[PDB]
């Protein structure tokens, strides 16, 4: 009855407050999913490079019940995480598979907020 | 700036061990020398006689078992006041496995301090001790401050 | 007659390593007539453990000056002090222990 | 984001050795990095002909 996928795709997000790690299959859809704050961190400790690697352990070890041999990376966001998340997701023993260019780079968009000092 | 040494004395008769020289250098109040090695000594000698073994492997256990691996530092980064793990050198962890013994042995209560120290080494070398209430108390603080394994 | 001062802490050690059969005199004493708490006895002969010294000389001393660690302290100083300039063979053996400290 | 080019036959850190040189040709450091609060256009014009010239960056 499980659509044992066997490979798939892993979104991750990272932030200067927070990461969540996101895997997903070939079309997308999600498979597992984790973030520093489901591991338990609270604080300012989420965005750290620790709580990345937590993170991704715990996706990584949650998708390996749901069958994925491989996976692809798609990282995006700023941060220091996403090494520690990289880290992780190669010692999981879940070999990636390839990369993308992919990025939010705006043209021009809307012009971001005020400062935090005025 | 940098470190510094620093040596002592190992010879003892009664269960020569460099580490008992240092617990001697330790527990002495007013210079008085002679009077840490004498219930030391006698402590020893109490625990060999209650117990059919060597006082030198028991007081080994002791240590291996009250020796903190992980020490939690303080640190104040910003208005938050964290604290990080630290790996405690070998010197380190003995010297607070000194610290700890002592102290909890003359905090225990007893008639002499020879059997304060007999039966804390007793209580360490079966880990159901003080002094393992506060190695126990470290390991969960270090565990609990393991979001900041490394800056 | 070999002789030696064992300078240690204000407590001279008068030795003089003469030919014997290993007899130790603290101020025309004994060495239990004088030093209770035996602990510092053995260490005395740390150095004559070492090198092998055993029952080859005396060491008849008048230790003036300083308590019984200190004294003791002085007397080992001394026979090494005066064992040393008795032979020097052993002086690159006991340069790495040397007991002058100045204090 | 460094490139979609593929790299296998190497350890877990030749690839990030490879990244984080490769991440400088690209946006993903300026363009999405500066744009976290506004600026003026006065020194969003300046902040261009000060940095392009000093080689600060």
């Amino acid at each position: 009855v499980k659509k044992n996928i066997e490979s798939g795709i892993a979104h991750i997000r990272s932030t200067f407050n927070n990461t969540i790690v996101t895997i997903t299959d070939t079309h997308g859809n999600a498979i597992s999913w984790s973030s520093a704050g489901a591991l338990g961190f609270r604080g300012s400790r989420k965005s750290t490079p620790f709580a990345a690697q937590m993170a991704a352990e715990t996706a990584a070890k949650g998708s390996i019940e749901h069958g994925l041999k491989t996976l692809e990376v798609t990282v995006k966001g700023p941060g220091s995480g996403r090494e520690a998340a990289i880290r992780a997701l190669q010692a999981a023993g879940l070999e990636v598979t390839a990369i993308r260019d992919v990025t939010p780079v705006p043209h021009n968009g809307c012009r971001p907020p005020k400062r935090r000092r005025v | 700036k940098g470190p510094v040494a620093k040596r002592d004395v190992l010879p003892d008769p009664i269960y020569n061990s460099k580490l008992v020289s240092r617990l001697i250098n330790k527990m002495m109040i007013d210079g008085k020398k002679g009077k840490s090695q004498t219930i030391l000594y006698k402590s020893f000698d109490i625990i060999k006689e209650r117990t059919g073994n060597d006082a030198m492997e028991v007081f080994e256990q002791a240590l291996k078992n009250i020796m903190p691996v992980l020490e939690v530092k303080a640190r104040r980064v910003g208005g938050a006041n964290y604290q990080v793990p630290v790996e405690v050198r070998p010197e380190r962890r003995t010297t607070l496995g000194l610290r700890w013994l002592v102290n909890y042995a003359r905090l225990r209560g007893e008639k002499t301090m020879e059997e304060r120290l007999a039966n804390e080494i007793l209580d360490a070398a079966n880990n159901t001790g003080a002094a393992v209430k506060k190695r126990e108390d470290t390991h969960k603080m270090a565990e609990a401050n393991k979001a900041f394994a490394h800056y | 007659q070999y002789y030696g001062t064992g300078r240690r802490k204000s407590s001279v050690a008068r030795v003089r390593l003469v030919p014997g059969e290993g007899r130790i005199v603290v101020n025309n004493r004994e060495i239990s007539e004088h030093i209770p708490s035996a602990a510092l006895i053995e260490d005395i002969k740390q150095p004559l453990t070492l090198t092998e010294t055993a029952g080859t000389y005396d060491v008849l001393v008048n230790v003036h000056g300083g308590g019984l660690s200190g004294q003791a302290g002085a007397i080992r100083h001394g026979i090494a002090r005066a064992l040393l300039e008795a032979d020097p063979e052993y002086r690159t053996t006991l340069k790495r222990a040397g007991l002058l400290t100045r204090d | 984001m460094s490139k979609t080019v593929v790299r296998k036959n190497e350890s877990l850190e030749d690839a990030l050795r490879r990244f984080k040189r490769s991440v400088s040709k690209t946006g993903t450091l300026a363009e999405a990095r500066k744009r976290e609060f506004y600026e003026k256009p006065s020194v969003k014009r300046k902040k261009k002909s000060e940095a392009a010239r000093k080689r600060k960056f």
